[PDB]
Order: structure tokens, then C-alpha cells, then sequence
């Protein structure tokens, strides 16, 4: 965690190019937007949660 | 015992590998 | 006293549990709570905490 | 030509061999002879053969194929060195050649074998070039082709009767022999789309319904798909049918499963939601060939405890049980839904029924705990209560609360399972009232009354404590009562042997039970117990087949050990 | 003070309900773990398993 918080800190400020990986945090929650594979999505049948 | 079965097919392909050999090049001395 | 009543029995615990922890060392939750105490006498001895 | 005949004179030596064998049968081989006449013909005896292609041991054929390498010309130098390589590879090349091989004599077998033979090669054809015709015209053609092919494998391997699923055993080893399987599996994990392909489905439907087929009955197809048990592993409703197909009465397998299985259908139970197929291959797997598994209990019952109630899903308080009394309404009249809502529960309570069963003292506290005695009284008890429910409770009931290793004093003592006797009683009138129709008779409750209502209560009278529970001396004549009720449950004329076992067994059990606790019977019923009471070649030449096959195993085994050597010399 | 609001909001809801007798399981659980998420919220500190 700490090591996750400091390359996140040095990394900071660099421009994002088409193609990398990126996670969206959602500041009102403090929360991550994450995909799960193994669940299904719950008004549809065949997507995920 | 499995080292004299070991030996017996070694000696077999040795003359195996001879006699071809001899068969292939011929007499030559 | 029932087993088929096990859940609402743990959420009754889990609500005087949120009260106990409201109300301690708190003058002003301890006055909020004080008011339903009449309320609260006729809950004691089925297990509630 | 000359591998061939190489082929065609060792195999004429070996059926010589088994010549002398056939009248000798004791059946035990000479395989170093056997060996030793083999191994003469591939030449090493320095006398020249025949079969050499210049009369000088290969010399100038030697000369000659290193000749033709040093030209410039590419196809040349090709064809040189690839008869360089066959020429110094004969014997090992002679032994894949016996690595393939068969067919026996019989009947349009014959047709039946070419037919077969090209199907496979064009499946094979057709997969390899799958990608190039896949959605990302030759592709309806491949697909009536597959379809067809599937279809033909299917309907092949599969001897059809009226209503009994029936393989026949030699098609099924042939098919093995042949490969059909290292085929089809293939075909179930090509890289496809399921958003907007149908055909595709209905492809893998019957490359699904196949592999089942293949597996219907075959103790060797279910061993030898347990390899790749591996690949089946999905959320799925055709891998778990299939999954179920290939576990069906095979105690081996079941004794050896590790736990991944079981916890990964527990996990897809708790995520992809409440299937049948699900539980119906916890059923499938806990019990096989008539003999449950202590370990597979202990494990199934360690993966249901693990889950919780997201699994266990129990209609006791009385807020669930009114939707349950209105959703039975629902689910009455052949409306099963296949999948959700009731059957659901119906078979989970199956699976505890059978997960209880054997004494287990580890299943019978979890069962007990999980399900009150009260609870099973007030939902047995209800007029809403069909037979659908009442056979795998009342089975459950009995298989937790009597057979037991460790009594419980509880069902000895209450007045409620008079009652229970009393709604048996009910039961029994009514199947003994539905005899009078046989065109349209409610054969699921006729069931149920014939096996069930009698089986717990011989259970439960089995126990010699029962007799000492002095509680029927007030209601003797509900016991006479229901004794009389299984007596005319006797009369009837659509009883099975078995039916009509079970009814006797259970009206004896109830016989010495009043003898025990001196109950006066009916005259009448006293005296009607008491007059109650007063291929012949073929086979064996498929047998010396089999044995033919196996032997020569043995034999090119021996071969292939004792050409190693002259292989790498 | 939102994480409150909302709190507050569905247990009314989740009262509402229950008054009437016409809940569900995955209500009870969803009740039951914000209860315990409330407990652990007023006491100021984090899940451990205990």
C-alpha cells in the first residue's frame, strides 16, 4: 500500500496516452469503479456487475 | 539385476551399430 | 425464544448495541436517549441486551 | 508396399501363435518366441533379405540418396533426405504402423465403419479451418455439414429404444478407439462469439448431447473424459448436465474427486443464483451405485455450511412461509420453471435427505440444527402441502430424525407425529378413492403413499425404543387405524413387486409391533394377516478378441522395449 | 455526514417496511450489515473479523 501511494505521488501529473491503464476513483465515495467477471449484472442477464 | 539387462542391450546395440557399419562402408583396411 | 427468530434477535442485539455506544461518555445522546426509557423497560429479560 | 507386407506377415505370425492358444484354453504366451520370429525379418543377421532394394545391404541405395542432395534442385534435395530418414527409420516407422489398426467381423459393421471414418476426418477438416469461415456461403455449408456430422455421431453410437437410453458397448470402444473425443473437445473450445451467434449454440448443444451420449452407460468413457474434467469447469447449465452424465453410477470416481469440484459449484450457486443442474449433480455425486461416501458427505456438507444461508435458503418464519403458501399455488399443475423459485428447494431438501442417510452422526447435527422438528410438523401439517413436498420432507424427516446413530428423545415424546399418522391416514384414502380412475390417476401421490408413508413408519418402528414409548396405549385404535389403511392399500392390483415387498414388510413391522405391546387387531384383519402370512460362439469369440487385443498391447509393448535400443543404434 | 444521511434513510425505509411484515431475506442481510457497518462507524473503528 504504502508503495501504491508513492509511485502514485511521483507519477502524478503525467500526461495519459491511448492505450494505458487507469483506475477511476470516485472522490464524493473514496471508492473504486471496479468490474467484476465472475457476477452477473442484476437487470441483465448475459453482462457483468 | 538391471545394470546386466543394461549391459546386454548396450554390447546388442554396439554390434548392431558395427555390423551396419561394416555392411555400409565395406572392407576397409 | 424461537431458532426460526435467530436473525431479528441479532438485529435487536445490534441496535441496543448502536445505543449503548451512542449514549457513553455523551451528556447530550444520554438525554436523547433517557426520553425513551419508558420504552425501553419493557424489552428487558427475552435476550435483547 | 513393403511396410505393409512387413505389417501383414507379423501379424500372421502372431495370429499363428494364437493358434495353438485358441485349442489350449492356461492361455499364457511365449512372447520371447514370438519376439524372437518378429525381430528376424527387419534384417542386423548379415545375410542380405529380399525386401533390400540392391542386394548389397543397402549400399548402393545409400549411394545413391547421398547423390542426390548435392544438386541444386530444391524438390530433389527434399524427396533425397526424406527417403534418407524413412530408410534408416523402418522398424520404429513399422511400429507406429501397428500403433494403428481395426476392425472385426460382423455385420454391416462393415458399411457402418467407412461411414464413420470419413466423418471424423472431415470434422477434423472443418475445425482446423473453423477460424477462416468463424463470424468476427461457406459458412451455412460448414454448418449443415457439422450439424449433420454431429447428428450422425450422435444417433450412430446409440442403440435407441422405445424409452430406454441403451449404448451399445462395442460401438462405444470402437468410437474410442477411433478418437471421437479428442475431437470434440477441441470443438467445444474454439474461439467464437455469443452476443450475436445462434447456429453456434445449437452446434455446441449437440457437440454437448454427443459427449453425453458417448459417456451414456461406458464405465471407460467416463474414466478416460475424467482427464479433462479440467475443461468443463463453467457456470453453465450443458457443462453441468454433461458433468452429471459422465458421474452417473461410478463409485470410483466419486471416491476420488478432490474438492475443487464441489467448491466450485458451490461458488456458482452463490453467484450465477439458485440452478437445479447445480443440485442435481450434488445428488449425482454424493450417492453412486447404491453406496454413499462418507468423505463426499462430510465435504458436501463442509461447502453447504461454508456458503451459509445465501445457499440454504429455509422458509420457517412466517413471513416467508405465507409467499411459500402463495407461490405453491403457483407452482401447481405441471408448472416446474426448470430452473427457479420451488423445485429449487424441492431438491436441496432431496440433497439433505441423502446427505443424511448412513448413520452420519457429522450430517445428522448439521440437519438437525438447520431444520426444527416444529418447523417440519407446521409445514407437513398444512392442507397446502402436495406430494411434491411431502415425499423428499417426509424423507428427509425420517432419514434425519430416525435413522440415527445418536437418538433424540424429542420425536419419542410429542403427540404431533399422531397427527403425522392421522394426514397419512388422509393420504391413504385418498390414493385408495383415485384407484377407481387407472386412465387418469395422480401417480405422484400413489407413490409417495406406496413408498414413503410406509417406509418411515417401518423406520421408526425398526427401533426397538419405539415399543417402549408407552404413548400409543391411548391411541391404539389410530394404529389399528393404520394398519387397516396399508392393509387397503394392499388390496390394490396396480401394486409393483417392490410396492407390494414394502407394504407387506411394513404391515409385518406393524404386526409384531402389536404383538409386542399385546394390541387386540380386528378379528378380520387378524385373520387376513395370518392367511398372508401362511450367444453361445459369438460371446466367445468376442471374449478371445478382447483377450487378442489386450495380449498384443502386451506385445508391442515388448517390441518397442526391445527395439529401443536398436532403434538408437 | 453523507455516509449518515444515507444511513438514516434506509433504515427508515427498511422500518417502513418491517412494520408491515413484508420484507425479504436480502433485506434482513442488507439491514443487518449496516448495522454493523454502524457499529463499527460510531465506535471508530475498522473490521477485523472479530
Amino acid at each position: 500500500k504504502k508503495q501504491n501511494e508513492t509511485e502514485n505521488r511521483k507519477l502524478l501529473g503525467t500526461v495519459i496516452q491511448y492505450g494505458n491503464v487507469i483506475q477511476l476513483l470516485h472522490l464524493k465515495s473514496n471508492k473504486y469503479l471496479t468490474v467484476n467477471k465472475r457476477l452477473p449484472a442484476l437487470l441483465e442477464k448475459n453482462a457483468m456487475r | 539385476s538391471p545394470p546386466l539387462r543394461q549391459l546386454e542391450d548396450h554390447k546388442r546395440g554396439e554390434a548392431l551399430r558395427q555390423i551396419l557399419v561394416n555392411r555400409y562402408y565395406g572392407n576397409i583396411r | 425464544g424461537d431458532q426460526r427468530h435467530a436473525p431479528f434477535r441479532h438485529i435487536c442485539r445490534l441496535c441496543y448495541r448502536v445505543l449503548r455506544h451512542s449514549q457513553q461518555d455523551y451528556r447530550k445522546n444520554q438525554e436523547y436517549i433517557a426520553k425513551q426509557f419508558g420504552f425501553m423497560q419493557k424489552q428487558i429479560g427475552y435476550d435483547v441486551l | 508396399v513393403r511396410l505393409d507386407y512387413r505389417i501383414s506377415c507379423l501379424l500372421c505370425i502372431f495370429k499363428r501363435e494364437f493358434d495353438e492358444s485358441n485349442s489350449q484354453s492356461p492361455g499364457a504366451l511365449d512372447f520371447e518366441h514370438i519376439e524372437e520370429q518378429a525381430e528376424g525379418i527387419f534384417g542386423g543377421s548379415e545375410e542380405n533379405t529380399p525386401l533390400d532394394l540392391d542386394d548389397h545391404g543397402g549400399r548402393t541405395f545409400l549411394r545413391v540418396l547421398l547423390h542426390l542432395t548435392m544438386h541444386d534442385y530444391p524438390p530433389l534435395v527434399s524427396g533425397a533426405l526424406q527417403l534418407l530418414f524413412r530408410h534408416f527409420s523402418q522398424r520404429q516407422e513399422v511400429l507406429q504402423a501397428f500403433k494403428q489398426v481395426q476392425l472385426l467381423v460382423t455385420s454391416q459393421d462393415v458399411d457402418n465403419y467407412k461411414q464413420i471414418k470419413q466423418d471424423l476426418d472431415q470434422l477434423r477438416s472443418i475445425v482446423e479451418k473453423s477460424e477462416l469461415w468463424v463470424y468476427k456461403s461457406t459458412s451455412s455449408y460448414n454448418y449443415r455439414v457439422v450439424k449433420e456430422i454431429l447428428i450422425r455421431l450422435s444417433k450412430l453410437c446409440v442403440q435407441e429404444s422405445a424409452s430406454v437410453r441403451k449404448s451399445r458397448k462395442q460401438q462405444q470402444r470402437l468410437l474410442r478407439n477411433m478418437g471421437a473425443h479428442a475431437v470434440v473437445l477441441e470443438l467445444l473450445q474454439i474461439p467464437y462469439e455469443k452476443a450475436e451467434d445462434t447456429k453456434m449454440q445449437e452446434i455446441m448443444r449437440l457437440a454437448h448431447e454427443f459427449l453425453q451420449n458417448f459417456c451414456a452407460g461406458n464405465q471407460q468413457n467416463q474414466a478416460l473424459l475424467h482427464k479433462h474434467i479440467n475443461l468443463f469447469l463453467n457456470p453453465g447449465i450443458l457443462e453441468a448436465v454433461t458433468m452429471q452424465h459422465i458421474f452417473m453410477n461410478n463409485f470410483q470416481l466419486c471416491s476420488e474427486i478432490n474438492e475443487r469440484v464441489v467448491q466450485h459449484f458451490v461458488h456458482c450457486i452463490e453467484t450465477h443464483g439458485r440452478n437445479v443442474q447445480y443440485i442435481k449433480f450434488l445428488q449425482t455425486i454424493v450417492k453412486a451405485e447404491g453406496k454413499f461416501i462418507k468423505k463426499c458427505q462430510d465435504m458436501v456438507m463442509a461447502e453447504l455450511v461454508n456458503s451459509g444461508e445465501d445457499v440454504l435458503v429455509f422458509y420457517n418464519d412466517r413471513a416467508s412461509f405465507q409467499t411459500l403458501i402463495q407461490m405453491m399455488r403457483s407452482e401447481r399443475d405441471r408448472m416446474d420453471e426448470n430452473s427457479p423459485l420451488f423445485m429449487y428447494h424441492i431438491h436441496l431438501v432431496e440433497l439433505l435427505a441423502v446427505c443424511t442417510e448412513g448413520k452420519n452422526v457429522y450430517t445428522e447435527i448439521k440437519c438437525n440444527s438447520l431444520l426444527p422438528l416444529d418447523d417440519i410438523v407446521r409445514v407437513v401439517t398444512h392442507e397446502d402441502c402436495i406430494p411434491e413436498v411431502k415425499i423428499a420432507y417426509i424423507n428427509f424427516l425420517n432419514h434425519c430424525y430416525v435413522d440415527t446413530e445418536v437418538e433424540m428423545k424429542e420425536i419419542y415424546t410429542s403427540n404431533h407425529m399422531w397427527k403425522l399418522f392421522e394426514n397419512f391416514l388422509v393420504d391413504i384414502c385418498r390414493a385408495c378413492n383415485n384407484t377407481s380412475d387407472r386412465k387418469h390417476a395422480d401417480s405422484v401421490l400413489e407413490k409417495y403413499v406406496t413408498e414413503i408413508v410406509m417406509s418411515i413408519v417401518t423406520t421408526f418402528f425398526s427401533s426397538p425404543f419405539s415399543d417402549q414409548s408407552t404413548t400409543l396405549q391411548t391411541r391404539q385404535p389410530v394404529f389399528v387405524q393404520l394398519l387397516q389403511g396399508v392393509f387397503r392399500v394392499y388390496h390394490c392390483n396396480w401394486l409393483m413387486p417392490s410396492q407390494k415387498a414394502s407394504v407387506e414388510s411394513c404391515i409385518r413391522v406393524l404386526s409384531d409391533v402389536a404383538k409386542s405391546r399385546a394390541i387386540a387387531i380386528p378379528v378380520d384383519l387378524d385373520s387376513q394377516v395370518n392367511n398372508l402370512f401362511l450367444r453361445d460362439s459369438v460371446l466367445a469369440a468376442s471374449r478371445d478378441y478382447r483377450n487378442i487385443i489386450e495380449r498384443l498391447q502386451d506385445i508391442v509393448s515388448a517390441l518397442e522395449d526391445r527395439l529401443r535400443p536398436l532403434v538408437q543404434a | 455526514l453523507d455516509f449518515a444521511n444515507d444511513a438514516s434513510k434506509v433504515l427508515g425505509s427498511i422500518a417502513g417496511k418491517l412494520e408491515k411484515g413484508t420484507i425479504t431475506q436480502n433485506e434482513r442481510r442488507s439491514v443487518t450489515k449496516l448495522l454493523e457497518d454502524l457499529v463499527y462507524f460510531v465506535t471508530g473503528g475498522t473490521n477485523s473479523g472479530q
